[PDB]
C-alpha cells in the first residue's frame, strides 16, 4: 500500500481492514492512508487484515 | 435479508441496498464500487451461503449495481431492518434521512446538497450526488439512505467518522431504479 497519493477529501466506505501501527484497524485503503498523512508520516501498516 | 444488512464478495464487505423488483424477477442494489470486479455474493463471512450473482456495475460517474438473486430460499423483505419500504422520492435539501449499513447501524441528518461532486481519486469522479450530515464508516457502502418510507440513496463515501461526525455522500436510488427497470416493494 503506498499513500503518496493522499491526502484524499472522500474514501468510499467499502469494508478491506488494513492493522496501522497503532494498533487500530483500518477500515479500508484510504481510510489508513488518509491517517498516516494526518499523523505525518508517522503511522505506518502493520499488516493486512484486522488487528 | 433486507436494506443495510451485510453483504460479502470475494474482495470484502458492503451493505445491502434495497430489495427491488422486475415481474417476478428477484435482485437488490448495492453500491457500484462494491459491484466492480464482483461476481458472486453470499450472506455471511465464510461464504456458505450464496445470495446471488452481479448483474450490473455503473462506477465511477455514477455509483449504483445490481445482483440478481440465486438464492430460492433466503426471505427478501422489502425493508430496511423492520422499516418497511413502500415508494421511491426525490432528495430535497433540508429532508430528514436516515441510514442503515452494517458496521455502524442506524444513523439520521438531513440532505445539506444536491449534485455534488466527489472526487475519490485516480479518476474515481463519481457526479450527482447528495451530500448529508449523516456519518458513515467502511462497511456502510451501498447500504441504504431513507426517509420514513421512501427510498432515497445509496451510500457511497465521504469523510469524518460517527463518532466525530462526518459528511456522507448517496448516489441518487430514482436513478438506479430507471436504469434497471426496477422497483422497490
Amino acid at each position: 500500500v503506498d499513500c503518496s497519493e493522499y491526502p484524499k477529501p472522500a474514501c468510499t466506505t467499502e469494508y478491506r481492514p488494513l492493522c496501522g501501527s497503532d494498533n487500530k484497524t483500518y477500515g479500508n485503503k484510504c481510510n489508513f492512508c488518509n491517517a498516516v498523512v494526518e499523523s505525518n508520516g508517522t503511522l505506518t501498516l502493520s499488516h493486512f487484515g484486522k488487528c | 435479508i433486507s436494506g443495510g444488512d451485510a453483504i460479502y464478495s470475494s474482495t470484502g464487505r458492503c451493505s445491502l441496498g434495497f430489495n427491488v423488483r422486475s415481474g417476478s424477477t428477484y435482485y437488490f442494489l448495492t453500491a457500484g464500487h462494491c459491484t466492480d470486479g464482483a461476481t458472486t455474493w453470499w450472506a455471511n463471512s465464510a461464504r456458505t451461503t450464496v445470495l446471488g450473482t452481479t448483474s450490473g456495475s455503473s462506477f465511477p460517474n455514477n455509483d449504483y449495481g445490481i445482483v440478481r438473486y440465486t438464492n430460492t430460499t433466503i426471505p427478501k423483505d422489502g425493508t430496511v431492518g423492520g422499516q418497511d419500504i413502500t415508494s421511491a422520492a426525490n432528495a430535497t435539501v433540508g429532508m430528514a434521512v436516515t441510514r442503515r449499513g452494517s458496521t455502524t447501524g442506524t444513523h439520521s441528518g438531513s440532505v445539506t446538497a444536491l449534485n455534488a461532486t466527489v472526487n475519490y481519486g485516480g479518476g474515481d469522479v463519481v457526479y450527482g450526488m447528495i451530500r448529508t450530515n449523516v456519518c458513515a464508516e467502511p462497511g456502510d457502502s451501498g447500504g441504504p439512505l431513507y426517509s420514513g418510507t421512501r427510498a432515497i440513496g445509496l451510500t457511497s463515501g465521504g469523510s469524518g467518522n460517527c463518532s466525530s461526525g462526518g459528511t456522507t455522500f448517496f448516489q441518487p436510488v430514482t436513478e438506479a431504479l430507471v436504469a434497471y427497470g426496477v422497483s422497490v416493494y
